[PDB]
C-alpha cells in the first residue's frame, strides 16, 4: 500500500538486541499471536 | 456519523456496515478459517492460503490484481489467527467498488494455478523465518502445541517438512470447506449497507452452510522445551481458562490486568503490575513478565509469559507463579481490581480507535457471536466482574494442569513438574 | 474440403513420421518457453522423450514405421492452452503499458 | 590365556588377553559420553568423537592419517551416552605404532583453531547421515523426554551448537573426563606387560576422578515429531533399573520374553509375545520390539513400534496391553526358559567378534572395574526367577511413562492416553 | 530405504540404546 510499514522485513538479518530491563519491558507476550501478510506491505506478527 | 448496521442473510452470511463518512473505506471479509481447521494431512495449507491472495482468480489475473490495486493507492491484506482469516481491502471511498470486486474474486473464485502455487512455496520459508526472528513466535507456537492435542495445537505457520508440499488440491478443498456463507462476515467501515448487500449478492453463494465442522480443541497439558542458547530465555506457562465471551473470560481479563498485561509508561517500572513487582523484589537482572490471555471459541489459555536471563529464569518464573498463587489465596484488594478494570476498559476503547481495530473487533464479534454489541455493554460487563470472580480465575489457573514452552539456554529453567 | 487439405499437409509435413506431435515442432520463443514451463510433469516428460527420439531418428536419417506414425486425428494439441494463456498475460501487460 | 586384569594406583584399568591371533586390537575406554555435557557445551562430545585424527603433540594430522594407512590399520571412535571408546586395530607386528598414535590422540591433542573450525562442518554431515534412520531421532527425543538432564543430551551436536563448539571446550572436556581413574585400556592380541608399559608411559597425565556429571533425573515427558513420513516410529518407556543389578537381569529376561529382535530371516517372530499380540488385530506391515537401555545410574524399559500412521495406536495399544498381561501374572515357564536361552545365546554371540569381546571387556572395566567370565553372566541369567520377570513388567506398567513418536501422528495416541 | 512389507520391516524397531561410531577410513555408523 501507500504507507511503508513501521518495520521492513529482512530475512537472514539479526534484528535487534535488548540489553536493559527498560528495553525488555513490553516484550513479554499477553495475547495470542496473529499473523498478517499483504500485497505490497511488510508481513507482521503480533502477540 | 450514523450507526452500525448489522444484518444476517438467509445464506447465513453476516454483513455489517458503518458509514462514518471518512475519506477512506475499509472492507473486511472475516472467515472461520484459521489453522485450527487443519488436520495432520494438510498442515500449512492455510498459511500458504494466507500468502495466496494476489494470485490469479477466475475474474482477475495476478498482474491485474497487483496493478489495479496499486493504481488507486489501495491495500489488500490478509490477517490470520488460529480461528479466523480476515481479508481486508482499504482504499479511498471513491474506489471501493474496484477493491471489493478484487476481494470477492480473491475469496470466492480462486484458481490456485499449479505453477503459481509451486512458485509460492518459497515464501512459506521466508515468511516463517521472518516471524521466527521474534523469539516469541516459536514459543507461542510450542505453547499451543504443548497445551493442545489436535486443533489449536496447529501452528499459524507451515511445518518445515510441509513446505514445497502444500498442493493446489489442498487449497481448493480448504476454500471449498471453510469459505462458506454461514462462516463469513463482510464488514465495511465507510460504506453503505445496501452496497455491501449487493456485493454479498453478486458473490458469496458457495454453499450457504457451515462447511467442514472442525474438531473441539483437546487440552493436552504437555511441555515443549527448545534449547537454542539464546542470551535470554522466553518461558510461557499456562493453564486452561475459558472460552471467549463469558463471565469467566471477563474475570480472566480482569485478572490479566491485575497481574500486569504490558507497559503503560515508556521505560517505566510497571508499578501497578503485581507480577512485575514480585519479580523485581528479588530479581535484579533485566527481565520482563506479563500475564498471558488467549481466549478462543471453545477454550482459552491463561498464564504467565516471562523473558529473563538464562541464570535467573527459575527465580523469575517461581516469583511470578507465587504472586499468582497469592492472588489465588484471596489477597486482592478492591483498589487493584478497580485499577485493573480501568486498564481493561481503556485498552478496549483504545483498540477500536483505528479503523483497522474497529473493523477487527466488529468482524470477530460477527464470527464468534453473530451479533454486535456497543462498547458501553462491553464496559458494563467488565464492571459486573466481581472480586471473587478474579480470585476464582486465579484459583483455576493455580489448581489447573499446566502447559509450558521455553526457549533459550534452559539449563536453569524449571520443568512443569518442578 | 478444408480437412482434406489439412490432412494432406499433415502427412506432407512429415513430423508424424518421426513420432512427433504438432506442438513438439513449435519454435521455442519466450512465450513458448513459459508455456512449456507450465506443463504438468507427465506431459513434459512425454514431450522430452518424443523429441529425444525424433532427434535420435534424424541423426540416423531414419523415420519410424508407418504403424508408429502420429495419426492426424490423434494429434494432441497439448501445449495450445498453456501458450494461449501465456500470450494472454503478455498482451495484458502490453495493454497496461500504453 | 585368561584375561589378565590390572588396576593401577592411577585408577586406570589394564585388561589384556593374548589369543595369538594375527590381528591386534587395542581400545581405550573412557567415561566421557554426552551425559557429562551441560547446558553450555552441548555437542562437544560429538566433535571430540569427530576429531581423532587432528594434530596432537607428537604427531600431526597428516602423520596420523598416513601412518595408520601405511600399516593397513584402523582408528575408530565409538561413543555411547556414557562412554567413549578409542580403538586401534592392525596386525600383531605394528600394534606399537598404532598404540603410540592411540595415546597421542587421547592424552596430547592440540585442537588447533583452524582444524577445529574446518571440522565444524562434519558435525552437520555426521548428524544428517545418522538421521537418515528414523530410529536415531526418535531415540534422541526419547532420552530428551525421559530425562531432565545428563542422559537427556543427544549423541549428536545440537544444530545451533554446530560451528560453536570451541577448542577451549574440547580442551576442558578432555582435561576433565580423560583421566586415569576414568579410563580402561583393553588389549586383544597384546601382552599384558607391553600394554602396561604403554599405559603408564602415556596415560599417567590426568590422574583422578575428573569432573562428575549429575545423577540422571527422570522427567516422564513426551516429545512428538510430526514429519509426515510413511511410517510412525514410537517409543514408550518407563524407568527400569541401572546396569549392575539383578533387576537389570529381570528386565533383560523380560525383554526377551516380549521380543527383542528377529531370529529368523523374514520370519513371523512366532516366539515373540508382543509381536503375536500385535499380529492379532493389525493386518498392516508393522514391527514391535521391547526396548532396554540400562545405564550406570538408571535404565529405560519399554516398547518400540514401527507402523502405519493410521494403525499406529492400534499397534501401540496392542503392544502395551500385552505387557500388562505379564504384569497380571500371565507368563509361563517355557516362555521364560526360551527368553533365558535367547538372552544367553545373544550374550555369547555378541563377544564372538573381537570387536564385541573388546566392547564387553571395556564396558565391564569401566562400569564395574572387574572382569566377569561369561559362565557367571549365564548363571546370573539363570538365577532370575519368573516373579522377577513378572515384577519388572509390573514396574514398567505402574511406572511413569516417557514417549517419543515421529511420523504422521494424527492417530498416534498421547502418553496420557 | 523404502520398507513396504512386514518381512522387511521386521527387525527395524530398536531394542537397545543407540551407539555412534566414527573412524578414519570407514563410514560413520549408528547402532
Amino acid at each position: 500500500a501507500a504507507l511503508p510499514a513501521t518495520s521492513e522485513s529482512p530475512v537472514l538479518d539479526a534484528k535487534r538486541s535488548f540489553l536493559c530491563r527498560e528495553s525488555l519491558s513490553g516484550q513479554a507476550a499477553g495475547r495470542p499471536l496473529v499473523a498478517s501478510v499483504g500485497l505490497n506491505v511488510p508481513a507482521s506478527v503480533r502477540y | 456519523p450514523q450507526d452500525l448496521e448489522f444484518t444476517r442473510l438467509p445464506n447465513g452470511l453476516v454483513i455489517a456496515s458503518l458509514e462514518n463518512y471518512a475519506p477512506a473505506s475499509r472492507i473486511g471479509l472475516f472467515i472461520k478459517a484459521g489453522s485450527r481447521y487443519e488436520d495432520s494431512n494438510n498442515l500449512g495449507t492455510s498459511h500458504l492460503l494466507r500468502l495466496a491472495s494476489s494470485l490469479t482468480t477466475k475474474g482477475a489475473s495476478s498482474f491485474k490484481i497487483t496493478r489495479g490495486i496499486e493504481a488507486v493507492g489501495g491495500k489488500l491484506s490478509v490477517t490470520s489467527t488460529r480461528e479466523s482469516m480476515a481479508y481486508t481491502v482499504e482504499c479511498l471511498r471513491d474506489d471501493i467498488e474496484i477493491l471489493m470486486e478484487f476481494l470477492l474474486n480473491v475469496t470466492a473464485a480462486p484458481e490456485f494455478r499449479r505453477w503459481e502455487v509451486a512458485a509460492l512455496q518459497s515464501q512459506l520459508r521466508i515468511d516463517k523465518a521472518v516471524a521466527f526472528q521474534n523469539p516469541q513466535a516459536q514459543v507461542l507456537e510450542n505453547l499451543h502445541a504443548a497445551a493442545y492435542r489436535n486443533a489449536l495445537a496447529n501452528s499459524l505457520y507451515c511445518p518445515d517438512y510441509r513446505i514445497g508440499k502444500v498442493t493446489p488440491d489442498q487449497l481448493h478443498y480448504y476454500v471449498q470447506n471453510h469459505f462458506t456463507s454461514a462462516r463469513m462476515a463482510l464488514i465495511g467501515l465507510g460504506v453503505s449497507h445496501p452496497v455491501l448487500k449487493q456485493v454479498a449478492e453478486r458473490f458469496l453463494n458457495m454453499r450457504g452452510g457451515l462447511g467442514l465442522s472442525g474438531a473441539k480443541a483437546k487440552y493436552r497439558g504437555g511441555e515443549i522445551r527448545d534449547q537454542n542458547g539464546d542470551s535470554l530465555v522466553h518461558a510461557a506457562l499456562v493453564a486452561e481458562s475459558a472460552a471467549t465471551g463469558s463471565a469467566e473470560a471477563n474475570a480472566f481479563s480482569v485478572l490479566q490486568h491485575v497481574l500486569g498485561a504490558g507497559p503503560h509508561v515508556k521505560r517505566g517500572s510497571n508499578a501497578t503490575s503485581s507480577l512485575y513487582q514480585a519479580v523485581a523484589k528479588g530479581v535484579h537482572q533485566p527481565f520482563d513478565v506479563s500475564a498471558f490471555n488467549a481466549s478462543y471459541s471453545d477454550s482459552g489459555l491463561f498464564g504467565i509469559y516471562t523473558i529473563s536471563q538464562a541464570a535467573s529464569a527459575g527465580d523469575v518464573i517461581k516469583s511470578a507463579y507465587d504472586q499468582v498463587k497469592t492472588i489465588a489465596q484471596g489477597n486482592l484488594s478492591n483498589t487493584d481490581v478497580q485499577a485493573a478494570k480501568n486498564k481493561l476498559k481503556a485498552g478496549y476503547l483504545m483498540s477500536v480507535e483505528s479503523s483497522e481495530g474497529f473493523l477487527d473487533e466488529v468482524g470477530s464479534q460477527a464470527l464468534v457471536a453473530g451479533s454486535y454489541v456497543q462498547p458501553s455493554t462491553v464496559l458494563q460487563q467488565i464492571d459486573s466482574v466481581a472480586d471473587a470472580d478474579v480470585i476464582n480465575a486465579a484459583k483455576k489457573f493455580v489448581s489447573g494442569r499446566k502447559s509450558m514452552a521455553a526457549s533459550g539456554n534452559l539449563g536453569h529453567t524449571p520443568f512443569v513438574d518442578e | 474440403w478444408l480437412e482434406g487439405i489439412r490432412k494432406w499437409y499433415y502427412n506432407a509435413a512429415g513430423f508424424n513420421k518421426l513420432g512427433l506431435m504438432r506442438d513438439d515442432t513449435i519454435y521455442e520463443d519466450d512465450d513458448v518457453k513459459e508455456a512449456i514451463r507450465r506443463l504438468p510433469e507427465n506431459l513434459y516428460n512425454d514431450r522430452v522423450f518424443r523429441i529425444k527420439r525424433a532427434l535420435d531418428l534424424t541423426m540416423r536419417q531414419q523415420i519410424l514405421p508407418k504403424e508408429q506414425w502420429t495419426k492426424y486425428e490423434e494429434d494432441k494439441f497439448y501445449l495450445e492452452p498453456y501458450l494461449k494463456e501465456v500470450i494472454r498475460e503478455r498482451k495484458e501487460r502490453e495493454e497496461w503499458a500504453k
